[PDB]
């Protein structure tokens, strides 16, 4: 079945049906997973960590993000649009992955 | 000149590289033996084209340390504790192999493995357990040319025999008769020097009247190789005899000569009577570990094999079929290192 | 286009001081000892095409660019896969020199080198590049033009109308 | 009369020449004079006609087996190429 | 012996680094 | 070939995996000659693989056509070589030999099959012979019957119109997305 | 195409592109002042098969290639100047390599055939160079079609050849099959 499907992505910081940019790294190998190609037991991932992670709840429209809570000692900081957001749809922070949602949009 | 491929099938595939040491080339070989004499030569012809070689060894680290330079990263698999009675490791052992080459076999008797163990059980075995799988694709061993069924000796007895049992349940396997092999660390110019120089009298089994065909090392690894690139000789046996036959005379004489030795320290020591002195002896070493004073030429097995004349049957292959000329043992580099100890004009 | 005038002054002073004795082609190749089968190997004399993603003109031959262009490239060769680690392997020897090293002012320069050594070559010449805006939008103020939909009819006019 | 016996003979036609030569001024004129009266006899026989600007003026037909004969039509009038063009039907008689 | 490449052969799935799939021919 | 249709008992393929199913009797012995599996592989005798144009340095025609040349931006893959080395081997091989031996060579003998070949990348002008050919078909033009058809595109899909195409997994997802 | 609107400096390209060159007049800027955006102002995808170009003309990175995300740098490729055989336009292509494969392709400047812009289908049909590819000659049997040497497939060809005589042997040529 993954031998004739198209790649596609998850959308937590993409779209739900949107393609996955894709190398040909594991092709000919027969791996079409993004953590199969790089690991090879059956540990959790990193990505299994970070979809464990829940999304934080933030007042505004915009959140500072720097990845860990000391600015020099993380990701650079980054502004992340909030508006149109909800707990099942958060916005992401693409150095981290971390997720926010608010709701003053709504007015509140 | 055109490199050939390796006649394997899917090899074509695989393959890719100029045929070097970093190059690709689509075989997985199970040479068993590989630390030995000839195992050594073989397992460097495989890997230097580029070949991934399983060498399956009893352990012993410093014995296998040249196999590690053979290859380039992850080509030379060095298999830490073989045993010959161990069916679930050979198994192991031949997992990704597609060739399997056989160059196991003992010199003298002890008292863990006898001739009809290890050339006899251990052939068998080995032949089911690559029959069963299928993804082995050729099979050589290698034997002496004066194996035959109607032997004295029991070494060459025990050959003969364990060809047949592999011939029977592999049909397409080539079975390689090289006669005595000359080299760097061969067991027949080195024990012949040995016997002239530190020993008191070099006893020579009858006058040195047994013919034979010494083959260079060089030469044996690269009818392997010819045997290996073409599928046609599959469930043939090739005699690979030198280009020169000799008696065992000329060759005592002719070291003697080169090493410029004072006189002939040679003597009669004719048949029927060391078929008494070591007929004991042999008793005595099947029940005793193994002893560097006495071994080999001490038998009487060697006294049996050396009354007769190993010599290749007129009709029969060898290297003229692999379109190999063999090189003169007696001259050239193949003499280098017994040439190296004295000339007359060296110390 | 003007002049560089800086260390490029003298460069080209020395240039057209000093010259260099003509000899039969191929010679100097004996002379560069190196593997004569390095001469089997065809070149193709090229100047680099712009990059799509970018409008920078420094690496195109323009009167801008005061850099050699004009670079000796050899034929590609096979290339596969280490078996341990997925490195990619290669036996090429001039793989990456004439990319990297061999770059030359005018393609006379290149062809010149490529016949001292012996090397056989072919010259490609970039495609004309011409900075000519179409008549359509020639100018900001065409933006703006009647062309758009013609000159207003004015037939809708009040005093028309009635 | 031997203008419809190309077909039979020959199995391609090539006619190179040059755009504009003076050398190729008769091949022209034998090209934009006879071209659809040989097509008219031959209707299924492919003549192709070749043209490049530094091209040199040839005839060339392609015989059973890949059997290829060129005749250089440079410099040549019109009458010379039909005259050329007969005498390779009559060599392909030959064969 | 526990860290070996994923190209080795102790390596339980060991890896052929092909970045080309390659046509199956249809059965029979 | 015209005049007399003679069912054909061997068709080689040349990377045709558009082929008419009526093309191949279904009999015949076919040789397919190509770099991708598709409709062609699958009826096919004998598989010889082939470079694509991006590991092949060979010669295109245009529209207009201007005669332009591939690179090999990567090496060929496993087994495979360039498609006139296969056809030329295959001509040593059955005994009739080719005059070629080298890509120079190749040029050479399609400069003088086309003299344009010659010029690439410059497009030569045509003479206006198209009144002198439609004069010399007047009775074929005349046999000529009339179609039940209108005038239209045989591009049915635009993202997959040839084997690479088909391969490859974003035009399919262009065709997903077109198609909903 | 993969959007990242933040990076996005407002000059106007990609609306200039779709209105002028593309013709879909899909983008504009929506908003007044620092909040405005560039966009469709609904949920739409961009239907023309020139789509691909803006890519290109986006300075920033705001509009990237989805196919190509985070794949390689620049600075990995080597480019190597080749033709498109996507259709007949030979389109003049740039394509991108590292190592053995291909990672994109993109257009060169030709006034001539391309001025700079090349068709999605050209741009995005790499990914199937990498996909259903044939490399090993094969042999039918009653197995199947099954791995042959090159000398074997040609013996196969010359015993089908010697049976066939004449107009039985056929040959098809195929939309990607070059000159030589
Ligand atoms: N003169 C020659 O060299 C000739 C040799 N041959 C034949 O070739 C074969 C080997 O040649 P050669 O290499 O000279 O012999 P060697 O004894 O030099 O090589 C023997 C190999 O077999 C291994 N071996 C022996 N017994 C056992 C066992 N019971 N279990 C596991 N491994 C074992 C040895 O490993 P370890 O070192 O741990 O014992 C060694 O690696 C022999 O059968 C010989 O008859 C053929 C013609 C002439
Ligand atoms: S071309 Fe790029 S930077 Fe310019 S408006 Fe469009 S998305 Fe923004
Ligand atoms: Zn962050």
């Amino acid at each position: 079945a993954e031998k004739n499907k198209i790649p596609e992505t998850v959308g937590g910081a993409a779209f739900k049906g949107d393609l996955r940019g894709t190398s040909a790294v594991g092709l000919g190998d027969g791996l079409y997973s993004h953590t199969s190609k790089w690991m090879q037991g059956n540990g959790k991932s990193p990505m299994d960590y970070i979809n464990e992670v829940e999304p934080i709840k933030v007042k505004g429209l915009v959140v500072a993000s720097h990845g860990s809570d000391d600015p020099a000692l993380g990701c650079p900081v980054e502004y992340i649009s909030l508006k149109g957001t909800s707990y099942e749809n958060p916005a992401v922070c693409k150095y981290t992955g971390n997720r926010y949602y608010s709701d003053c949009w709504k007015h509140g | 000149s055109t490199l050939k491929p390796f006649d394997l099938n899917a090899n074509n595939a695989v393959r890719n590289g100029p045929g070097g040491r970093s190059s690709i080339g689509g075989v997985v070989a199970t040479v068993f033996g590989a630390n030995g004499f000839i195992g050594s030569y073989v397992v460097n012809e495989i890997s230097k084209r580029g070949n991934q070689v399983v060498c399956p060894y009893r352990c012993n680290e410093n014995k296998v340390q040249p196999l590690k330079q053979m290859g380039d990263l992850g080509q030379v698999v060095l298999l830490p504790e073989f045993d010959i009675h161990d069916d679930e490791y050979i198994r192991r052992a031949i997992s990704r192999s597609n060739v399997v080459i056989n160059c196991v076999g003992i010199r003298q008797e002890t008292k863990n493995y006898s001739y009809k163990d290890v050339h006899v059980d251990f052939p068998t075995r080995l032949a089911k357990i690559v029959a069963e799988s299928g993804k082995v694709e050729r099979f050589i061993q290698v034997s002496e040319m004066g194996a035959d069924v109607s032997h004295a000796s029991r070494r060459l007895q025990t050959k003969a025999v364990g060809d047949e049992a592999i011939m029977k349940y592999i049909p397409d396997a080539t079975i390689i008769r090289p006669g005595n092999v000359v080299g760097i660390e061969d067991y027949f110019y080195n024990n012949l020097i040995f016997q002239l120089s530190y020993t008191i009298v070099a006893p020579v089994i009858n006058n040195g009247a047994n013919k034979v065909q010494p083959t260079y090392i060089l030469d044996v690894a690269d009818a392997v190789v010819k045997i290996l690139k073409d599928k046609k000789t599959s469930g043939k046996t090739y005699y690979l005899g030198g280009p020169e036959t000799l008696t065992m005379r000329q060759i005592y004489d002719h070291l003697i000569d080169t090493l410029r030795l004072s006189n002939d320290d040679t003597v009669n020591l004719r048949y029927e009577l060391a078929k008494m002195l070591y007929k004991p002896l042999d008793t005595l070493r099947t029940k005793l570990p193994e002893f560097p004073f006495l071994g080999f030429m001490m038998s009487s097995d060697y006294a049996e094999e050396q009354v007769a004349d190993s010599v290749a049957p007129a009709g029969s292959l060898g290297y003229k079929d692999l379109s190999i000329s063999p090189a003169k043992v007696t001259e050239g580099l193949a003499i280098e290192g017994v040439r190296f100890i004295r000339v007359g004009g060296y110390d | 286009a003007t002049a560089p005038q800086d260390f490029s002054l003298a460069m080209k002073k020395a240039d057209e001081i000093y010259s260099g004795k003509t000899v039969k082609a191929g010679d100097i190749g004996f002379s560069a000892g190196v593997p004569l089968e390095t001469y089997n190997r065809k070149v193709r004399i090229f100047c680099p095409a712009k990059a799509a993603s970018q409008s920078g003109l420094g690496r195109t031959l323009h009167p801008s660019s005061k850099a050699p262009q004009w670079k000796i490239v050899f034929e590609n060769l096979s290339k596969w896969e280490n078996p341990l680690m997925g490195w990619t392997s290669t036996a090429d020897p001039l793989e990456n020199v004439g990319r990297s090293t061999l770059l030359f002012y005018t393609k006379e320069e290149a062809a010149a080198f490529c016949a001292k050594h012996g090397w056989e070559y072919v010259v490609d010449e970039p495609n004309p590049r011409k900075h000519i805006r179409q008549k359509r939008y020639l100018g900001y103020g065409d933006n703006y033009s009647i062309k758009r939909k013609g000159v207003p009819d004015l037939a809708h006019l009040p005093s028309n109308r009635s | 009369a031997w203008k419809t016996a190309l077909t039979t003979t020959f199995q391609e036609l090539r006619i190179t020449l040059s755009q504009s030569s003076s050398s190729s001024a008769g091949a022209r004129e034998f090209v934009l004079g006879q071209y659809a009266e040989l097509k008219a006899a031959n209707p299924l026989l492919p003549i192709l006609v070749r043209e490049s600007n530094a091209a040199q003026a040839s005839l060339t037909a392609r015989y059973d087996f890949g059997v290829e004969k060129k005749v250089s039509i440079e410099n040549d009038s019109a009458s010379g190429i039909l005259s050329k063009l007969e005498g390779l039907v009559k060599h392909g008689q030959s064969l | 012996e526990c860290y070996n490449p994923k190209g080795s052969w102790f390596n339980p799935a060991k890896r052929n680094w092909k970045k080309v799939e390659i046509w199956q021919p249809p059965q029979v | 070939a015209r005049t007399n249709p003679v069912p054909a008992k061997v068709v080689y393929l040349l990377g045709s995996d558009d082929f008419k199913d009526e093309e191949i009797p279904a009999d015949a012995f076919v040789i397919y000659q190509g770099h991708h599996g598709d409709k062609g592989a699958a009826r096919a005798n004998v598989v010889l693989p082939g470079a694509a144009y991006t590991e092949k340095a060979s010669l295109f025609a245009n529209t207009e056509g201007r005669v332009q040349t591939t690179r090999t931006a990567v090496p060929v893959l496993g087994d495979a070589r360039e498609d006139w080395k296969i056809i030329r081997a295959l001509s040593e091989v059955v005994g009739q030999q080719l005059p070629y031996d080298s890509q120079p060579q190749v040029r050479a003998r399609l400069a003088e099959v086309a003299p344009h070949f010659a010029e690439i990348g410059k497009a030569e002008s045509a003479l206006w012979l198209n009144g002198q050919y439609f004069k010399g078909v007047k009775d074929l033009v005349a046999k000529a019957a009339r179609s039940t058809a209108s005038l239209a595109t045989n591009i049915s899909n635009y993202y997959m119109t040839d084997a690479i195409s088909r391969a490859s997994r974003t035009m399919a997802k262009c065709t997903a997305v077109r198609q909903q | 195409i993969k959007t990242s609107m933040n990076r996005c400096i407002h000059c106007t390209r990609c609306v200039r592109f779709t209105h002028e060159v593309a013709g879909t007049s899909e983008l504009g800027i929506t908003g007044r002042g620092r909040d405005s955006e560039v966009g469709t102002y609904i949920e739409k995808l961009h239907s023309s098969e020139l789509s691909g170009n803006v890519i290109d003309l986006c300075p920033v990175g705001a509009l990237l290639s989805k196919p190509y995300a985070f794949t390689a740098r620049s600075w990995e490729l080597k480019g190597t100047e080749t033709i498109d055989v996507s259709d007949a336009l030979g389109s003049n292509i740039k394509v991108d390599c590292r190592g053995t494969e291909v990672m994109r392709i993109t257009p060169r400047l030709n006034d001539a055939i391309n001025e700079e812009w090349l068709s999605d289908k050209g741009r995005f049909q790499y990914d199937g160079l990498k996909r259903q590819r044939l490399n090993t000659p094969l042999v039918k049997g009653a197995k199947g079609l099954e791995n042959a040497t090159w000398s074997a497939a040609f013996d196969a060809i010359r015993t089908a050849i010697a049976g066939a005589k004449g107009n039985e042997l056929k040959a098809i040529a195929g939309k990607l099959a070059d000159a030589e």
